[PDB]
């Protein structure tokens, strides 16, 4: 029943720059029985402090946060390029919804492609259109789609890939999925790009049929 | 059975004073507290007062603080909440509720409620009762889309309280359609009842609506047109 | 109805009501769930309804749970030295029952005030309602508030948010006294009829006793209830239902003496009951020492082998 | 004083499919004397369970909850067709916000009628056009003008009707008021919704003058 | 009337005051009557 709430949800910093989160005990408070988790998206997580004071065993000495009452705290001495994970903490009957840690970086312009369907998928009786925003950062975009020089929603399925860790970008693409019997009917199929670091979205009309 | 009846309500000028009335059948008034609770138009429920077995305290909310006066008549057997210089935002519907008690060596109530009165709606705007004017709604061609369609009636300048609609003496239905009136400026009430009849249907039998109006027993009928 | 009652007053006027000529039944209040603490002090709560007391006294007033305890002989504090004091030597009972949904209200109680300064504590059941400036300091005020100078009344503010701590409780104090007048209020004890010319026990308006009820020749006066002899002992009582006059006698008593020649002879025994006659114990012989059962009595006289008393002896032949 | 806060804000589920919803009060504890009120849209609220643990009597077994501390939990073992009403939870001196158990249905595709005033509406001084939006689901919609071609909004005002019980669909209607020699000057009128259900926003244009 | 059920519940519920928490209590009874010893200390025999 209880609920244990991470503040900030998404927390982005240079790969030295320390930093603190703040989670609140929803009801009441825990009396300093809590934990902290630190899991990798590849594997499983680790413990990293128990009682909400005390540390574990095979820690960094940089992992050392503190809190009391409502307002549980931790803190993170300096940074190094392995708090690319998902903070969760643990109270005995509840998780924490879980916050990510970004490594910070220059805003860069994406790439986008528009890739029609083949001409097997011109047989198989769905037509897919796909649409790679690539080299992208930060983690924030609006793509929206024009079918026939009109805006339409609710039908493309959009998917995000991780950040990579030699470079750090990340690329996404959406995929629609449409019927044979509606996709002839229209010519022209556009995507645009929203981006606040962007001097104007980016645009980028196809023609069906190719050529 | 036991069941509370309010009485009085109304349309009063702002800055006005009313009186309200609660009268208990099927248990003993005495010994039970009472409270008030408000409820405003499509919105949720804020607790008004309370009052005592004999009405020696009271406790009066923050919004209704040094404005309403609850009094409980116990000999009589009645509830009363009378109120000075009401405002605008108190317009709402108010429910006369009770206090449940143990009746034990001790009273003791315990801030829970058992049973809730019908409520009656109250009302304040600078605004006066007015005939409605009602006005045909009937897509013509190039407008109706396939054989189904939908045709109905809209009222307007209805500032009394809200008005029931009948198509065909209540001789059918077809999925009415009530859509609850709403304010515009000026004070006015607006609904449009429309039924979702087929507009190929018009020619062998005669389409009339009526607008019972209930406060100002303004009773209009009329005809709709295919244009 | 001091229970039932919708106000209760403020601790610095706590409202004494006087309480007589009636049966009382405190079975019921003890057993009540509602009452959260009932301390009897000079009395125990399950005998009660045993008991006659002259006058009751019923106290009532609202204070807070961490202050509670203040209320009992010989305590220290804010209303232990300023609001309420009880007797060292107090004789009643204490009963405080959580009152949040009675009392409390949003905003705060305003209604409810205590005394916080006095000159000088109180003394047991003294209230005091003035409200003249305290002088805190060596300035005087002359009734002038200020610096050094407060307001002796100090506001609760009970809100219903607040913890149980300082939270309202009506408590109510029972102040019986147990003295020598005709007892008004009694316990709900139904009457028996009354035995005369029996050694029986009786319990007349609470005053227990055993021994012999007897037609008295004694007048009392149209005031008194009991009378008592030289040695301070209630020996004589008037009946609470007619009005009859009833001395009272202690059972027939005394001491048992066995009389015995030596086992080495005989095993045979007499005995003598001192200073009883014995048509009331229930061959024999009745002497001036008590009477004797188990030895025949003679014409003869011999020396004394084993003194009785009062010039009688006994002798096996 | 103290406010209750209700999570979750609605709640919709299948006709059979039990819920749980739960209370928050802001700060303390009030000895766990908290009540439910089920309130049906068209008559008075009715007490459910009191003292955040025993049932009134009369209440259906199925409604069961039990709370504590700052939180007051109450769950429903079964769903029938009575829970299209509003949920507050009462404290001493606060109603908390209320949650409208709603029943679920697949998505509904609106349908949108475009009513013009009449002459005896024109002559009036003041022109007002109507869109009716029918039988569509679920509860979430957006409905705008297009004067002159060209989006326009806070001069119209929009109306929802209450889930009705017999198909579990509803309707929405909107109404755009302006005078008369405003409403002269304009050529078209157009409307559209917008919804998540729908592959396209479906636009509905209007010529002024009929025929 | 007025009959009631004999028995009530706890309900433990986990976030609760700790005048409300579940305490377990054990409960020593020593009988010191007069009879043979069957229970001491670890205080080790000595030589007679
Ligand atoms: C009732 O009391 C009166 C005196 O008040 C007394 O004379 C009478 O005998 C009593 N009756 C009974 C039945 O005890
Ligand atoms: C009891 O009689 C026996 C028998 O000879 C004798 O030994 C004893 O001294 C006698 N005792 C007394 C007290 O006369
Ligand atoms: C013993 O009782 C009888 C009968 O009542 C009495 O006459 C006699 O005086 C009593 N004897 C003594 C010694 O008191
Ligand atoms: C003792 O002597 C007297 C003489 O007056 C006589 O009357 C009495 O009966 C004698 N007692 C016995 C038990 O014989």
């Amino acid at each position: 029943e209880i609920v244990m709430t991470q503040s900030p949800g998404t927390l982005s910093l240079s790969p030295g720059e320390r930093a603190t989160l703040s989670c609140r005990a929803s009801q009441s408070d825990s009396s300093n029985s809590l934990a902290w988790y630190q899991q990798e998206p590849g594997q499983a997580p680790r413990l990293l402090i128990h009682d909400a004071s005390s540390r574990a065993t095979g820690i960094p000495d940089r992992f050392s946060g503190s809190g009391s009452g409502t307002d549980f705290t931790l803190i993170i001495s300096r940074l190094e390029p392995e708090d690319f994970a998902v903070y969760y903490c643990q109270l005995y009957g509840s998780f924490g919804q879980g916050t990510r840690l970004e490594i910070k970086r220059t805003v860069a312009a994406p790439s986008v492609f528009i890739f029609p369907p083949s001409d097997e998928q011109l047989k198989s009786g769905t037509a897919s259109v796909v649409c790679l925003l690539n080299n992208f950062y930060p983690r924030e975009a609006k793509v929206q789609w024009k079918v026939d020089n009109a805006l339409q929603s609710g039908n493309s399925q959009e998917s995000v890939t991780e950040q990579d860790s030699k470079d750090s970008t990340y690329s996404l693409s959406s995929t629609l999925t449409l019927s044979k019997a509606d996709y002839e009917k229209h010519k022209v199929y556009a995507c645009e790009v929203t981006h606040q670091g962007l001097s104007s979205p980016v645009t980028k009309s196809f023609n069906r049929g190719e050529c | 059975e036991v069941q509370l009846v309010e009485s009085g309500g109304g349309l009063v000028q702002p800055g006005g004073s009313l009186r309200l009335s609660c009268a208990a059948s099927g248990f003993t008034f005495s010994g039970y507290w009472m409270h008030w609770v408000r409820q405003a138009p499509g919105k949720g429920l804020v607790w008004v007062s309370r009052v005592n077995r004999d009405g020696s305290d009271a406790d009066y909310a923050d919004s209704v603080k040094g404005r309403f006066t609850i009094s409980k008549d116990n000999a009589k057997n009645t509830l009363f909440l009378q109120m000075n210089s009401l405002r605008t935002e108190d317009t709402a519907v108010y429910y006369c509720v009770r206090e449940a008690t143990t009746f034990g060596v001790i009273i003791m109530p315990e801030w829970y409620f058992d049973l809730w009165g019908r409520g009656t709606l109250v009302t304040v705007s600078s605004a006066s009762t007015k005939g409605p004017s009602v006005f045909p709604l009937a897509p013509s061609s190039k407008s109706t889309s396939g054989g189904t369609a939908a045709l109905g009636c809209l009222v307007k300048d209805y500032f009394p309280e809200p008005v029931t609609v009948s198509w065909n003496s209540g001789a059918l239905t077809s999925g009415v359609h009530t859509f609850p009136a709403v304010l515009q400026s000026s004070g006015l009430y607006s609904l449009s009842s429309v039924v979702t009849v087929p507009s190929s249907s018009l020619g062998t039998q005669t389409y009339i609506c009526n607008v019972n109006h209930k406060p100002s027993n303004t009773k209009v009928d009329k005809r709709v047109e295919p244009k | 109805e001091v229970f039932n009652a919708t106000r209760f007053a403020s601790v610095y006027a706590w409202n004494r009501k006087r309480i007589s000529n009636c049966v009382a039944d405190y079975s019921v209040l003890y057993n009540s769930a509602s009452f959260s603490t009932f301390k009897c002090y000079g009395v125990s709560p399950t005998k009660l309804n045993d008991l006659c007391f002259t006058n009751v006294y019923a106290d009532s007033f609202v204070i807070r749970g961490d202050e509670v305890r203040q209320i009992a002989p010989g305590q220290t504090g804010k209303i232990a030295d300023y609001n309420y004091k009880l007797p060292d030597d107090f004789t009643g009972c204490v009963i405080a029952w959580n009152s949040n949904n009675l009392d409390s209200k949003v905003g705060g109680n305003y209604n409810y005030l205590y005394r916080l300064f006095r000159k000088s504590n109180l003394k047991p059941f003294e209230r005091d309602i003035s409200t003249e400036i305290y002088q805190a300091g060596s300035t005087p005020c002359n009734g002038v508030e200020g610096f050094n100078c407060y307001f002796p009344l100090q506001s609760y503010g009970f809100q219903p948010t607040n913890g149980v701590g300082y939270q309202p409780y009506r408590v109510v104090v029972l102040s019986f006294e147990l003295l020598h007048a005709p007892a008004t209020v009694c316990g709900p004890k139904k009457s028996t009829n009354l035995v005369k010319n029996k050694c029986v026990n009786f319990n007349f308006n609470g005053l227990t006793g055993t021994g012999v009820l007897t037609e008295s020749n004694k007048k009392f006066l149209p005031f008194q209830q009991f009378g008592r002899d030289i040695a301070d002992t209630t020996d004589a009582v008037r009946d609470p239902q007619t009005l009859e006059i009833l001395d009272i006698t202690p059972c027939s008593f005394g001491g048992v003496s066995v009389i015995t020649p030596g086992t080495n002879t005989s095993n045979q025994v007499a005995v003598l009951y001192q200073d009883v006659n014995c048509t009331e114990v229930p061959n024999v012989f009745q002497t001036r020492a008590g009477c004797l059962i188990g030895a025949e009595h003679v014409n003869n006289s011999y020396e004394c082998d084993i003194p009785i008393g009062a010039g009688i002896c006994a002798s096996y032949q």
